[PDB]
């Protein structure tokens, strides 16, 4: 398992459940994992497929997702609705490149 | 037997006028003229001709052959509204050998009466044959009877109500009228014996109308106790048992202890002699009966009849002999704009009509079905439907929603209305009234 | 003596003065009558088969003691036109001649 | 025993009730009829007490006529204008019987 | 129980106020007053209260006690009009030691509610008890919920007519109320499976309703091709087979599936955020119904009921919740001169009543049996005698003769009317309307 | 394993995550799975916990769950959405019991 220091800096929503990095590589949310109320983890996936029509606001809908991401200091993002999220790690194997991000408690 | 046979070939070898026979039964007596086809009529068959004219079966369909009044096995008309019939043997004897067959094979078959073309074989249609047929119920037996009196008319201001005594009086369709033509009422003694009716009159009137129960129990004394009366009218529907069965009768049956009754209670209730007060009344039969009955009848009353159907004023075919004194009650039936003449007006919304006149009604619904394959009279959805009450008592000339009491089942409606009278064809006879009674 | 009879007529209406005609179109004619007392009145009636001539009207029969037009009301008595009742007394038949009486009853 | 006392003028006291010029009562008692059209009555002489008189109102319709009177050839005229033809007047026991028939119209 | 027994034992003894204690169940942890004795009163027995003050059997006497909503045996009050109950250990305890024996030799018996006087040894009734009991429904559970937003008035000249949706229609009384009122409709779409009232609505309103079928086969994609909609109004009866069987209802099971489709169909047809145009709705559910149920159909519409009685402006027993946001649906309920508020003004000519507000009719025939013995509150004739149809429609408001239409049965009759909504509440509900569309 | 043969009626949305049938159980979404746009799936799973307050639609605020499910017939729950649902499995583990619930395509 190689350990990966690749870290995108902003991405946005070009279609529901699909996201798009600032090198218009896509990336897709696969499973939603709720341990506590404020334990809202979310797996990123690294792809290569063929990008649909764009999505308004209003077409995505309602989502636990946020619409956007952008990066933080100390390894984490801050997303649309001032939400803060914990990068817990990015990893590469056989070729596939899995990143987990993780709800912060709020203050 | 073979008279009729020699008689029809003799026609056609041109030895004889088909105005020379009797056509019905093969004789050569003749004295009248066939008010249908063309053709003599003899002596006996028009006592037979006059019974069974207006007789149908619990189907609708008729009962009896047209030319002869007889028959044993029949064809029958395919048009609706013509439900008349012939029999094999006339068919034979006068149209031609073998059309009979050619009749039963063609599929809808239009009897002689309605087809546009006015001679087949021997048999010919007359041009103004319903006009023929309706002046041909007037040839009662006895004629010497006088005019009715003239009472001379009272001046408007000594007018005073009227008091009224009604004999079998249904659902007091007599009461209804007098009020729609606007004339005070001071008396209305019924006599009834049927609950259902009795409890619509006394809901529907106010507890105007005095009930006294059965009619083989009034007196003499009960007559002179209940004040002079002014009006007496009786007949049909005949609630209290006094004919013993609707069908053991046949066709002689019932009507002269119906009529005994109304003879006994008017001769009680006629004025005395000196005495000049106006008095009127009224009775009703049907035009199926024997003819002693109605010689009888005419005879004890002293007038003859005047028939009257319903159907000109009206969406239905009801015909009656109406003896009474009246003022001008011979003079033409006409309608007003206030008739509904067609079946297509008396039905609710959505509902759509086969006929232009209700046939038959008797009690139990089976009747309103129509045909031998028992379909009903009406279309709604594309499926066919009989006939709802509400739609029975505009036809009737009622006002809706007229008999709605009691909890009476929805069967005992219809029987309601079919026994009872015709409001249009009652309010014709006593227009006349108001010239000798006060108004509102 | 004479055999009894069963089947009484239902009618006897008046076809010219003094002969009754019964539901099935017989003859019968008032032959005797008997005056007891002033309200007791008697009727002898007999059958018999004659030519008919032209029938009468109430008014050119003209007042009689009898009346117009009995019938057979229920449970076995004869009410007239005039309200009143009469009785049956025997109904018999002789020597194949059939007789009827008749009895008024008094006015309650 | 014959009698020949025939009676002058008789009146309707009380319907089935006559009295003679001698105000003694006659009670016709029975109406016999011969084939359809002859009417013949018999009469009874009695003394009996005498009733309310009775109008010809209240004495109604019937067959006899309402007033008799003597007429020659043995006959009597009725109320009506018809003649009426006796037939014989016997005494009987003290009782007093007479027999009067309807000549038909000529 | 013994516990009831020792407090009630020592506020005799004049230790103990009687407001100290819960009189119902004898629990130390009072909250509340009684609503119509003097004393305390726990949550549970508060609870229970709000669930089984309103529930009465088939003879239309009341179920469970009056006072602990419980009981295993009860007397039965005797003034019609008053059918309440009082359980033995009650009577017994709080009345005093032998009172129920008493109480049961006595015939007739009035019982503590209709006596003129106020005290029997501890039990004593409090004088605005009416008023009292009325607040009692305004203890709503949990939160209260904001004011709803007001609809500035339309200007009468931008006024258009009103496009309505209904769900489990019936017989069509929301039309019915509308042209009364004076209001053009444009649509009115309805959804209903059962013949009947399909019958009398297309026949009454001359096909001016849409059927659209029963409502679990309606989607998304039709309430937006029929157009938007400005009223969509629901509830009871259940005509829909979601229910069908009242065996499995209980009191929390049966009513908790039609507020899924009432709730699913209202969220489809809302007007979405930035269409500020008027927008109204209303749910209607019976009083005797699971407090868990209520809170959460109040937290999902996120309003409170308020609870209309048809007793002060009709002559029958009928509470009901209802939801909403109507304008001013809070605000008093008055009468006019066109209402009958007493059973005698009901009835046809000749009859005389025995109560003065129909006690309890519903879909159950013996429900027109009232009072004990199953009486038939009717006197015709010095005889028994149940309602006429023509008058349960002068009962419920309905025009005279509504319901005749196509050959019911009589039952059926009765059933339809049974079931339906009061027409003057409904009135007294929409008459606001009209400062917001057109008018005739 | 050992299967259920029984299903809940109802799923109310009590607070964010918590759900409660017909008979007050709590269930509550642990993990969802996201193949594809028109395909989400859901673990439920039945905790007895400590439930706080109740929230109002609002509060609960937007999530793709939906705010309350029902059974319609042939074992399908139908959201508040209009979509419709599948029932996959419905088993107990040492009692521990597991819910699973599919979308389908419009
Ligand atoms: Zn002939
Ligand atoms: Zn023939
Ligand atoms: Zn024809
Ligand atoms: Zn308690
Ligand atoms: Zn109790
Ligand atoms: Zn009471």
């Amino acid at each position: 398992g190689e350990a990966v220091t690749d870290h995108p800096d902003r991405l946005w929503a070009w279609e529901k459940f699909v996201y798009l990095d600032e090198k218009q590589h896509a990336w897709l949310p696969l499973t939603i994992e709720i341990k506590d109320r404020l334990q809202l983890r979310v797996l990123l996936r690294r792809e290569d497929v063929v990008l649909g029509r764009p999505m308004t606001p209003t077409q995505i809908g309602p989502s636990l997702l946020p619409i956007m991401w952008q990066l933080y200091p100390d390894g984490r993002y801050r997303s649309s609705d001032s939400s803060f999220w914990r990068l817990v790690y990015h990893i590469k194997i056989d070729g596939v490149e899995d990143m987990l991000l993780e709800l912060l408690p709020d203050d | 037997e073979r008279t009729r046979e020699r008689l029809v070939y003799e026609v056609r070898q041109k030895c004889r006028n088909i105005e020379d026979i009797c056509i019905s039964c093969g004789s050569l007596n003749v004295t009248l003229e066939h008010p249908l086809f063309v053709g003599g009529m003899c002596q006996n068959c028009k006592n037979c001709f006059l019974e069974c004219a207006y007789q149908y079966d619990d189907d609708g369909y008729q009962s009896y052959c047209t030319i002869c009044c007889g028959g044993r096995e029949v064809l029958m008309c395919g048009n609706n509204n013509c439900c008349r019939c012939f029999c094999v043997e006339c068919v034979d004897l006068l149209v031609g050998p073998g059309a009979a067959q050619a009749a039963i094979k063609e599929d809808p078959w239009n009897c002689y009466m309605c087809g546009h073309k006015g001679t087949y074989g021997l048999l010919r249609r007359r041009e103004d044959w319903p006009s023929r047929l309706q002046m041909f119920f007037a040839n009662n037996h006895d004629q010497e009877f006088d005019p009715p009196k003239v009472y001379p008319p009272v001046p408007a201001e000594k007018r005073k109500p009227i008091r009224v005594l009604s004999l079998f009086d249904g659902i007091a369709t007599g009461l209804l009228v007098l009020k729609d033509l606007g004339i005070q009422v001071d008396r209305y003694i019924a006599s009834e014996v049927c609950e259902d009716s009795i409890t619509v009159g006394m809901v529907r009137h106010q507890g105007k109308i005095m009930y006294v129960g059965d009619v083989r129990s009034v007196t003499q004394k009960h007559i002179q106790e209940w004040g002079p009366f002014d009006l007496v009218i009786g007949g049909s529907p005949c609630n209290d048992l006094s004919i013993v069965n609707p069908a053991r009768k046949g066709l002689y049956e019932g009507t002269g202890r119906l009529f005994f009754e109304f003879y006994r209670l008017l001769h009680d209730a006629r004025p005395k002699e000196g005495d000049d007060r106006p008095f009127f009344w009224l009775f009703e039969n049907v035009v199926a009966m024997g003819v002693s009955d109605k010689r009888d009848i005419s005879r004890f009353l002293e007038s003859n009849p005047v028939m009257i159907d319903a159907k000109e004023v009206s969406a239905a075919h009801r015909a009656r002999y109406f003896w009474g004194n009246l003022p001008g009650m011979n003079r033409p039936l006409a309608s007003t704009v206030n008739d509904k003449l067609e079946l297509q007006e008396c039905l609710e919304h959505g509902r759509i009509a086969k006929f232009s006149k209700v046939r038959t009604i008797t009690t139990r619904s089976n009747s309103i079905k129509q045909g031998k394959d028992q379909h009903f009279p009406v279309f709604m959805n594309e499926k066919e439907d009989i006939l709802w009450c509400t739609e029975m008592e505009r036809v009737f000339g009622f006002p809706v929603h007229y008999t709605d009491v009691s909890n009476m089942s929805r069967l005992a409606r219809q029987r309601l209305l079919g026994r009872s009278w015709s409001v249009p064809v009652i309010r014709h006879l006593f227009a006349p009234l108001k010239e000798y009674f006060a108004c509102v």
